């Protein structure tokens, strides 16, 4: 059966794309061996890991139905179950998962997961830099616990079951085990639910960033942000909307104005016991009006108290930044207040397919008067966050976002009051360059990272630092000038260095400006 | 500060317009333009404003000035149409010059980062911040994208938050803040010297009130509304709901109600775009507790004279508590004010506190005077100083009792020789 | 070091390094200072262990640490008289008998 298990698990992942794409979550495979069946159940959810299961058919009950019985390791959901269970319809987590897939971007509750799996593809990854002891078990590398607010405003550390989340924003702090700190190292992640209130930080929303990130700073840990929201939350009086009456210039056309909105007696009673509105009472045309002069609402979390909330968390972003790590991974979008968030982390990852933009272009285009824009891509997409210097690196999906947040990760101390972590490298410290930069111009990162020996095949000329230990950031923006980070000896460390080739800075020009052009610039090198 | 020839009670006589202005008109004052002679006064003392940088991003207006003799940073907002004229370079024979219209009342990159160099530089300069706010956001255009808006918005903040200053914003009449523009000057960056206030004829909200209405009050819903207020509507919707009238009338009344319902539409939008602005009143925030208060334009000059008066001298008493206790907290020291005027004026008089005229004496009498009253706050404040520093030898005694003995000696010799006697009985 | 004694600027700190390598390793070792294999050796030698050679420099840095709180000490009661004898009181409760005699003598 083990043999059967490699061919599926094979099979399947080969043309796991398109059985993403067909939304084939769940199948099942029978087949007698000898003869005794054997069922195999697979489920492929989220794009990164593929679960296999294997159970045989038991018939030793005592009555005539059969159940499945597993081979004790990882026996699984179906052990001692019925094999006549039907199928079930949706669950907790489903309804609300397939939403945020089919936004394009993953349901905030399999993050976890996700950095699991990443863990042991960094693992994998540093095998071949530095001598790293056995791995631990994957149930061993990451354990969570999640925060929540209580009634008073406060963390509360928690364990509970995912999708319970009341609010938009859910945070976590997880340990796990790294190649360079095996013995745990703690992070806070802090990300939005796309699918409760379509994005939409409210007031609880804010107020749980805020005790997160501030939990972070008593900690002096990193601060992990997953972007996708809609801005600051918005909302309309609906209490008021369906009462309102127009006091009419001239009741017979309307086209010549009205005067002011009023309540009747009959709705004011029911609404000046909740502090929704503010009237004062008139009389006109022979009736009693209460004429409205403010609306409060007794809704919360749609009015002004939105913004002093985004600007409170603003402020702890940019304090955040000046004593801890932060980093930011934009996996569906980010409008106004969200863009600010992950611009004052200054670290950001950025999903192919997203945007950090201020201004909607249907906006832009009602302002503006005609359809100047199409997408909002164009506005705060790659081509534009990448190429200014905000975006630092891209990545295509959010399994190779959360990769990048922990090889990142790898580079710098556990917490701010840690020293760096230094690798048992396997580039040794006490070799030569192979590679001399010459009077020429040439690519520095020949001389940093080293090339492929360009007589033979195989053959690779060393340079300064440890053998694939460079990784730069922001790498179209600015080409005069590389900037990175890599590994001394196993001693991590900020590179900067000069392009002496000459580059060519594409300017683009602006749609809403039918009389600009797009440039072309030479820069030279060594300037 | 000046003792000024310009009266602090007086009223502005300028008076922000709903159409574009110049913002100097409000600052300074202007030539009155009925007469001759004759000016119209501002918000700030006659002939102390100096502007900087004034050819740089126009779009925004930043100098000094003086406030009742006080010496003041100022920000404001270009509500007119500004032309950039940007130079061709002789060394790139194709390149051109350009000229780019911007709006008032919104931030670009230029703008942004002028701003921020102000912030920074009034803050190392050492004088309080007068901001007259009008911003509708940021440009969120592909060009302003690319030439990184986003980064200078950043900065803002980051200057605010290291403001050691009074902080005051204010928004004009017919004046209104939009979103971002909103979240990056918002009081809570730096709470304890920013403060915000309002006219009544200001707006502040996330949403203009058609951007509100495209999301929450789109068509079906004025239709809806239209159903109940119209009686024209009304009339027609009622026929038709009657039972087997005839094929013919019913096809006349959905026509008549289609022609009516779509006739009204530019009318209940306007009603819509009202409504929705009924949500972004000063009352609302007022309520909400977003802003501190909401000031009259004429007398502006006047409270903001007390006000900022009152900022410093308590700045300067609360410096005075810090340095007796450097490890308390912000609320510890404004707690520590409050209740030693109440202490010393008594309870009865515990209700001029919201009071800056009165108050503001009160704190002068106790700092600019001396053998005399002899300022019973100085008297408190070194009490905290002597309590915190016995803490600090007590603190390092018990955290490190080996030195116990080796200062145990200097400190029982510059000592009265009773003092000596309690030492040797113990 | 600073820690110890946050009063000290850089050349006063460097120089207690180059003091104690020589004066622990001895003056004909001196030349091993522009040798970074070397000295870091030695340098990770004091730093990484402990209870066994028990890093000396250790010892020292306490020297300042200890020295440094007894002037602050000092600092705060001649500077400031009218405490002395409000803390007077409680350094001399957790003393052994013979130290209380001492007080009590003097
Ligand atoms: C005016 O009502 C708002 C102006 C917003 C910026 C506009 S939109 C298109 C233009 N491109 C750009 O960068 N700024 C202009």
């Amino acid at each position: 059966p083990s043999k059967i298990e490699e061919s599926v698990r094979s099979m399947v992942m080969r043309y796991g794309s398109r059985l993403w794409k067909l939304r084939v979550l769940q199948a099942e495979l029978k087949i007698n061996i000898r003869a005794i069946p054997i069922r195999l159940f697979l489920t492929n959810e989220s794009g990164y890991y593929l679960d296999i299961s294997l159970y045989k058919e038991v018939t030793d009950s005592r009555t005539a139905q059969i159940m499945f019985q597993a081979y004790g390791d990882k026996q699984g959901p179906l052990h001692g179950m019925l094999i006549n269970t039907p199928y079930v319809t949706k669950d907790l987590l489903q309804s609300k998962r397939f939403q945020a897939q089919s936004l394009g971007t993953t349901y905030i509750y399999d993050i976890p997961e996700m950095f699991r799996q990443s863990l042991i593809k960094l693992w994998e990854s540093m095998s071949t830099q530095a001598f790293l002891p056995s791995p631990p078990l994957p149930s061993d590398m990451l354990t969570y616990t999640e925060l929540v607010l209580d009634d008073q405003g406060q963390l509360v550390h928690m364990n509970r079951l995912p999708g319970g989340n009341e609010i938009g924003m859910v945070a976590w702090k997880m340990t796990f085990k790294s190649p360079e700190y095996p013995e745990g190292r703690d992070i806070i992640v802090i990300g939005n639910d796309i699918t409760y209130r379509i994005g939409s930080f409210g007031p609880q929303e804010d107020l749980l960033f805020l005790r997160a990130s501030e939990l972070a700073r008593a900690e002096g840990i990193p601060r992990i942000y997953v972007s996708a929201n809609s801005g600051a939350r918005i909302g309309l009086a609906e209490e008021i909307r369906h009462m309102f009456h127009v006091a009419w210039v001239d009741p017979e056309d309307p086209y010549k104005g009205y005067r002011y909105l009023y309540l009747t007696p009959q709705d004011y009673k029911r609404v000046s016991a909740l502090n929704s509105v503010h009237c004062e009472h008139v009389e006109d045309e022979g009736e009693s009006r209460y004429k409205i002069t403010d609306i409060i609402g007794k809704e919360e979390g749609i009015g002004p108290e939105n913004l002093r909330g985004s600007g409170m968390i603003a402020g702890e972003s940019s304090l955040a930044y000046n004593e801890i790590i932060t980093i930011s991974l934009v996996t569906c979008r980010a409008i106004g207040i969200g863009a600010y968030l992950v611009r004052l982390g200054q670290r950001t990852i950025q999903v192919e397919n997203s945007h950090l933009i201020l201004t909607g272009a249907g906006a832009l285009n009602k302002v503006l008067g005609r359809e100047v824009y199409t997408s909002n891509n164009q506005l705060g997409g790659i081509q534009i966050m990448h190429n200014n210097g905000v975006t630092h690196c891209t990545v295509c999906d959010d399994f190779e976002g959360v990769f990048t947040v922990l090889h990142w990760l790898s580079y710098m101390p556990k917490s701010v009051h840690s020293s760096v972590p230094l690798l048992n490298s396997k580039d040794p410290i006490d070799r030569i360059i192979e590679f001399v930069p010459t009077k020429t111009p040439y690519d520095p990162r020949w001389m940093l990272a080293g090339r492929p020996h360009p007589t033979q095949k195989g053959q690779w000329l060393s340079g300064f630092f440890d053998y694939g230990s460079f990784s730069e950031i922001m790498q179209p923006w600015a080409q005069t000038v590389v900037v990175g980070r890599a590994r001394l000896g196993g001693i991590p460390v900020g590179v900067v260095a000069v392009e002496t080739r000459t580059v060519e800075l594409s300017i683009p020009a602006d749609p809403a400006n039918l009389d600009s052009e797009a440039k072309i610039i030479q820069q030279a090198g060594q300037v | 500060l000046l003792n000024s020839k310009d009266p602090i009670d007086r009223i502005i006589e300028f008076v922000p317009t709903k159409t574009p202005y110049d913002p100097r008109w409000m600052l300074a004052g202007r030539p009155h333009p009925t007469q001759k002679g004759q000016w119209l006064s501002g918000f700030f003392d006659y002939g102390s404003f100096s502007e900087i940088m004034q050819p740089w991003a126009q779009t925004v207006v930043v100098g000094r000035a003086r406030l009742g003799g006080i010496p003041v940073g100022v920000v404001a907002v270009e509500t007119r149409t500004v032309e950039l004229s940007i130079p061709a370079d002789p060394a790139n024979l194709d390149s051109e010059a350009k000229i780019i219209q911007q709006a008032g009342q919104v931030w670009f990159p230029d703008s942004a980062f002028k701003t921020y160099q102000a912030i920074k530089d009034f803050n190392r300069e050492g004088l309080p911040l007068m901001v007259f706010a009008n911003w509708r956001g940021f440009s969120g255009g592909m060009k302003d994208m690319y030439d990184q808006v986003l980064k200078f918005g950043a900065y803002i903040v980051d200057g605010l938050r290291e403001c050691c200053q009074p902080v005051l914003v204010y928004i004009p009449p017919q004046a209104e803040l939009r979103g971002g523009s909103w979240v990056v000057i918002d009081s809570s960056i730096n709470p304890r010297h920013m403060e915000m206030y309002a006219d009544r004829e200001s707006r502040g909200s996330v949403l203009e009130p058609e951007g509100t209405v495209e999301i929450k009050f789109r068509r079906k819903d004025l239709v809806k509304t239209m159903r109940r207020v119209d009686p024209v509507y009304i009339h027609l919707a009622e026929r038709l709901g009657t039972p087997e009238l005839s094929t013919a009338e019913r096809k006349e009344l959905e026509n008549k109600l289609k022609e009516r319902e779509e006739f009204l539409i530019p009318i209940y939008h306007q009603v819509a775009v009202q409504f929705a602005d009924l949500h972004d009143t000063p009352g609302r925030m007022q309520e909400k507790g977003v802003i501190s208060d909401i000031l009259d334009w004429k007398t502006s000059r006047t409270f903001f004279y007390w006000r900022l008066r009152r900022l410093l001298l308590e700045d300067l008493v609360k410096k005075k508590i810090h340095n007796a206790n450097p490890e308390l907290t912000d609320g510890q020291i404004q707690a520590m004010l409050r209740r030693w005027f109440v202490e010393v004026e008594g309870t009865v008089k515990a209700y001029v506190w919201d009071n800056n005229k009165d108050l503001a004496e009160w704190l002068e009498k106790q700092l600019t005077e001396e053998d005399g009253v002899h300022s019973v706050i100085e008297e408190n404040i070194k009490c905290i100083s002597r309590d915190y520093v016995l803490k600090q030898i007590r603190s390092l005694v018990q955290a490190n009792p080996e030195v116990a003995m080796d200062s145990i000696i200097h400190m029982t010799q510059h000592i009265s020789p009773t003092q000596r006697a309690e030492v040797i009985r113990i």
